[PDB]
């Protein structure tokens, strides 16, 4: 069938969003922009640049109102009139993160809010930043547009969870079209924005070290991995995520297993998690 | 007449980048480079427990995290006193070195190679400028096409490798103070060598040919480009504990002299930046960071370093320069037989041509190569079992600077620690010295002087504009963090 078009735009992101992307293992990253979504701006990606990009997107977003996807990687900059975030120039005007938002926002299907920064604030929020910088959710409320949000939280998070909440997006409009299936995605979300096949269940619960957590017995050392990692940080009983179970990179490994859980899936991130090499 | 061309998104780089420049009589006349994203990563910093650094550092780059995490844990090594265990020193570097992989293949297939190929008639490779100036013949352009597929899935099997010992990736967690978290099993490390060796076959058979090869079609964009001629080395993967031999040694090159590299002779302006005044001229241990968003005159949140006053580039070209190593077996065959130009090392190639549009991707091509012979050294160097990592005390008061080069060039992280927390802490980055504007008595930046004299004989299709910028594999989240 016809692939969604999809603008992609980065606010105060790292590209990291769009990295770990990159690495989705089944279906591939080359499956996914020939078969499952149709990419249509991406600045890392893209092969057309500055304004003609720009109207590319505008075109499209005029031929496809209300049936595209917006997905934001970054936060979104709300000082000094939203100054901290250019996005581009087009008709000789600067375009900020803020406007750019303002813009699509309104005439998404859906905004796919990808990543912590997105999601929550993130780093870019956290204690010691001036910029202004908001989640999606929050800045999209406080200027009126009503456009269904999806939250993919994680620093970055897995490509599972982001190709997956596609599709968990794509079933639903096949079986329900377009207004009735995004409904369906928003009653699989939790309190926090974030679809419960991905975040519903508790790392630490889940841990293969939870004997050792209930016996007591703590690793003193990173490189020792018989014990639980509590007293070197991890943030595990307090992190909703299934890394436990998907591992990362082609389950190569992940973050307990190899030094803590750092939290990054979570509203708090990176504040409330922080210090991290300590409970 | 004088045409100006504003590119704001500059697309296929990471990160936020306007470039404006002036055509005349075809030519690029003046250029200005404007940053435009700013996250304040060093005021963020100010505060935490300073261990928190090498994960909040990351969060600068999810392309370059590897080298964020690499700096910072070597600054706070220096700041804590701790003495990294030797087989730590080697797991920290195959750890990175596996990044410098993923990124420059990332950076030659899916961010260079559309200025040079056209891709499938889909989004996102299409639409592009009616007259792209695409030379390749049908099958050349085919392989470029299957190459930049088959490159999707290596640069991912390169993150397999990261994550082996790094946790996961992007942004690790297996580099601490201290050294490195999870000791090398004898089974995870068949598990680096079998992805390694997938790497290094299409290292050899894929990439470094279809640059050599491509650039014979595009001779032109060696004779542009050049700039300053000006390199900055600062030093990276040390190859013992001593700390006296690195894969990369330091040094730098102006005016076709070489000397050696001394940090204190780094200042960072801010005349054409958006932050404070009284700021600027700072060397990075003194460092400030106070935005200035509305400033007359600034058009960067990218401050302008400058070494000795001089206005350097960093990258595989400037460490490729600096270094002078051997070329590739491929390239020495291909510069012959494409080139007719005999040469045994890099700069064989001369100053005027390594120092070039198609020059810098020849380079990065080079290092790539290059890296392949220091991480097989890694792993036979390894020992499976060994302890990789110390459990040092934070100290209250305390300094240290970290020293590394990124896979985009130079970069140092600065942390002053009192109190238990980070006091300062301050990023003199790789893009930071590339994509810099004016500092303050009118000197260009790297990116901005290597512009003048590019051709654009067509303002409707100025596609030589953006194809010189991303030959620097820019990064402007690493400029600004
Ligand atoms: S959520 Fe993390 S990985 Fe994604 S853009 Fe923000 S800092 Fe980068
Ligand atoms: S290692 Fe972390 S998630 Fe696992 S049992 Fe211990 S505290 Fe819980
Ligand atoms: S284990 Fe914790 S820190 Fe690692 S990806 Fe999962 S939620 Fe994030
Ligand atoms: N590579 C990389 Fe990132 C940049 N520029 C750093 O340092
Ligand atoms: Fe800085
Ligand atoms: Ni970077
Ligand atoms: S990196």
């Amino acid at each position: 069938g016809e692939r969604p078009p999809v603008f992609w735009l980065q606010g105060q992101g790292c590209t990291g969003c769009s990295v770990t992307l990159l690495n989705s293992v089944h279906p591939s990253i080359a499956d996914v922009l020939l078969k499952v979504i149709s990419l249509e701006f991406h600045p890392t990606v893209m092969a057309w640049e500055g304004e003609h990009a720009i109207e590319h997107m505008r075109k499209v977003a005029e031929k496809f109102k209300g049936k595209f996807f917006l997905v934001i990687e970054g936060s979104v900059p709300v000082e000094a009139d939203g100054k901290y975030c250019i996005i581009g120039e087009a008709n000789h005007h600067e375009i900020s993160m803020v406007d750019a938002l303002k813009e699509f926002g309104p005439n998404a299907a859906a905004v796919l809010a990808v990543g912590t920064c997105a999601a929550y604030g993130g780093i870019p929020a956290a204690e010691g930043s001036e910029t202004g910088a908001t989640a999606v959710s929050k800045f999209l409320g406080d200027n009126g547009i009503k456009t269904p949000v999806v939250n993919i939280p994680g620093c970055p998070p897995h490509p599972d969870w982001i190709v997956g909440t596609v599709v968990l997006a794509l079933d639903a409009i096949k079986k329900n079209g377009l207004e009735g299936g995004l409904a369906e995605v928003v009653k699989v979300l939790d309190s926090d924005g974030r679809p419960t096949p991905f975040f519903g269940r508790n790392i630490h619960e889940n841990c293969p070290y939870l004997d050792k957590y209930d016996e007591g017995v703590m690793s003193a050392t990173f490189t020792d991995k018989v014990g639980c990692r509590y007293d070197l940080g991890c943030k595990g009983p307090m992190t909703m995520a299934d890394c436990f179970e998907r591992k990362w990179n082609g389950g190569v490994n992940w973050c307990v297993q190899n030094a803590v859980c750092i939290g990054c899936v979570e509203p708090d991130f990176p504040d409330g998690k922080s210090p991290f090499y300590q409970a | 007449g004088r045409t100006t061309i504003a590119i704001d998104p500059v697309t296929r780089i990471e990160g936020h980048l306007k470039a404006e420049v002036v055509v005349e009589n075809g030519k690029v006349v003046d250029a200005r480079l404007s940053g435009g994203m700013y996250r304040g990563f060093e005021t963020i910093l100010r505060g935490r427990d300073p261990r928190d650094a090498s994960q909040i550092v990351q969060r600068i780059c999810g392309v370059c995290p590897t080298a964020h995490s690499t700096a910072s844990v070597l600054a706070l090594d220096e700041a804590f006193g701790a003495k990294v265990p030797n087989n730590g020193r080697i797991t920290r570097n195959l750890i990175f070195g596996a990044n410098y992989l993923q990124s420059h293949i990332l950076h030659f297939y899916h961010l260079s190679a559309q200025d040079f190929v056209q891709g499938p008639d889909t989004a996102p490779f299409v639409p592009r400028f009616p007259k792209s100036d695409l030379r390749l013949s049908k099958e050349l352009n085919k392989a470029g096409v299957d190459q930049y597929i088959e490159a999707l899935e290596v640069r991912r099997i390169c993150h397999e490798m990261v994550a082996l010992f790094g946790g996961r990736m992007p942004h690790v967690q297996g580099q601490v103070v201290g050294g490195a978290t999870e000791i090398p099993t004898k089974e995870k490390l068949v598990e680096y060598a079998a992805r390694f060796k997938k790497v290094r076959d299409f290292v050899e058979q894929k990439y470094v040919p279809v640059v050599y090869t491509i650039g014979s079609k595009y001779k032109d964009m060696f004779k542009v480009g050049q700039g300053f001629k000006a390199a900055l080395c600062v030093g990276a993967f040390p190859l013992d504990n001593s700390g006296k031999k690195h894969l990369f040694m330091p040094g730098v090159y102006a005016k076709g002299k070489d000397m050696p590299f001394d940090p204190s002779k780094i200042k960072e302006y801010v005349k054409y930046s958006w932050f404070a005044e009284e700021t600027t001229g700072l060397n990075y241990k003194e460092g400030k960071t106070i935005p200035a968003p509305d400033k007359a005159g600034a058009y960067s949140f990218v401050k302008a370093p400058r070494y000795d006053g001089l206005s350097l580039e960093v990258g595989p070209l400037a460490r490729m320069w600096v270094n002078n190593p051997e070329l590739s077996p491929v390239g020495k065959k291909l510069l012959k037989d494409l080139f007719g130009i005999s040469a045994k090392k890099f700069r064989d190639l001369g100053e005027e041509a390594a120092f070039s549009l198609m020059g810098r991707h020849v380079a990065r091509a080079e290092e790539t190569y290059y890296m392949l012979g220091a991480i097989e050294g890694w792993l036979k160097e390894i020992k499976a079992g060994e302890d990789t990592v110390v459990m040092p005390a934070v100290p209250a008061s305390a300094e240290g600077t970290g020293f590394t080069e990124a896979p985009r060039g130079s970069l140092l992280h600065y942390v002053k620690v009192k109190d238990s927390k980070i006091d300062n802490y301050q990023i003199v980055s790789a893009s930071l010295w590339n994509c810099n504007p004016r500092d303050d008595m009118g000197q260009r930046g790297a990116v901005e002087e290597a512009l003048i004299g590019i051709p654009v004989d067509d303002i409707q299709n100025p596609v030589n504009v953006a194809r010189l910028i991303r030959a620097f594999d820019p990064x402007l989240g690493c400029a600004v963090h």
